[PDB]
């Protein structure tokens, strides 16, 4: 089974379910950064 | 999916693209949709072309759909996510902190109490410690000791302070084991790699590739109404990627309800992302409302005000359980 990974730069969304809004939107550029 | 959704996600985009295009290459994290909340509150109380910079700057078009409609989306908004599922944890929660003898303008009130829930408080700016200790407070107790002293310096001439928040604990539908969590390399540049906690499962995952972004997408369901959409870029292909988001490209993904077998790794993370929007929101379209021309006779008929400060903040935890964030808006208005 293939490995998907998240070990570079990347975009992220977190939705709510029924009205589909953007609640919060991010980039991770370095985890070791905050 | 709510009448003013697709608005919201144009200007989570657009906002995103100007806050990447402000500092390059830097962690990002805020929350559109507390930010799009505060700010349409306070459209209510302006007029003409600053009231309109507003809605415009927020993705909204009065062709489309007709300003009674916008706020009454908002207020149908606030009530859904103020409405989670038993297994899902989501509040948000606006308060208007006002000087004491301003006097406002009885429709604003009526109209910010009905469509945006929102809550007066009467505070002296004059006691800057008292003042900030109310808003700090007020925030933390929204995003539950999350998002502490959101303001640190408040000015004594402030006349108002919008305050908001969201606060979201979500548990991940299939969640990580602890013990499965090691070190990996995490590529930061062409010369920079870096150890960081690396969770992962085996498991089904919605996987799916997106030539249009040149990205792959996987979705994370919540346990309840919420998802988290992580996109991965191809080689070189980051800011083609931010360049190519759009609402219609997104809601597609989740109309595909195809899973894949994949052994996921995902790094813990804990990233924080503090602002002033005032002059990401200007290259949006918002300027009046902070300038020496501004109109917020809205609020107030007596003294013209204008907006001086818009700060956000906003906190994210990822963990093998789910995910805690909060977001929190303060903007002042003093004399303009």
């Amino acid at each position: 089974p293939p490995e998907v990974k998240f070990n570079k730069p990347f975009v992220f969304l977190m939705i709510e379910q029924n009205t589909k809004s953007p609640l919060f939107m991010g980039k991770v550029v370095n985890p070791t950064q905050k | 999916f709510n009448k003013i959704t697709p608005n919201l996600a144009e200007f989570a985009f657009s906002l995103y693209r100007q806050l990447a295009h402000q500092s390059n290459s830097t962690n990002i994290f805020f929350s559109p949709v507390s930010i799009a909340t505060a700010f349409a509150m306070l459209s209510l109380g302006t007029k003409a072309d600053t009231h309109d910079e507003i809605l415009e700057g927020l993705n909204f078009n009065l062709t489309e759909i007709p300003e009674a409609q916008i706020h009454e989306g908002f207020q149908e908004l606030l009530r859904t996510l103020n409405q989670p599922d038993s297994q899902l944890q989501l509040t948000t929660g606006n308060g208007l902190f006002l000087s004491e003898g301003l006097k406002l303008v009885d429709k604003f009130l009526e109209d910010v109490k009905k469509l945006y829930h929102s809550e007066a408080f009467t505070v002296n700016f004059g006691d800057t410690e008292e003042a900030k200790k109310q808003i700090n407070d007020y925030v933390e107790k929204g995003t539950q000791g999350k998002i502490v002293d959101l303001v640190k310096e408040l000015d004594r001439d402030t006349v108002f302070a919008l305050v908001n928040y969201i606060f979201f604990k979500g548990k991940w539908e299939r969640p990580f084991e602890v013990k499965d969590t090691e070190e990996e390399d995490f590529h930061v540049d062409q010369v920079t790699t870096v150890k960081v906690p690396m969770m992962k499962r085996l498991g089904m995952f919605n996987i799916q590739h997106a030539k249009k972004l040149s990205s792959w997408v996987l979705l994370m369901k919540y346990l309840g109404n919420a998802t988290a959409i992580f996109f991965l870029p191809d080689e070189g292909k980051l800011q083609h990627l931010e360049n190519e988001l759009t609402h219609d490209i997104i809601t597609k993904f989740l109309e595909n309800e195809d899973r894949r077998s994949a052994s996921l790794h995902l790094p813990k993370l804990s990233i924080t992302g503090t602002y002033d929007l005032k002059s990401v929101l200007g290259q949006l379209g918002i300027t009046k409302v902070f300038s020496n021309g501004a109109d917020l006779s809205g609020v107030t008929e007596e003294a013209p005000l204008k907006l001086s400060k818009a700060v956000h903040k906003a906190v994210l935890t990822i963990d093998e359980k789910g995910t805690e964030a909060a977001g929190a808006d303060d903007d002042e208005a003093i004399p303009r």
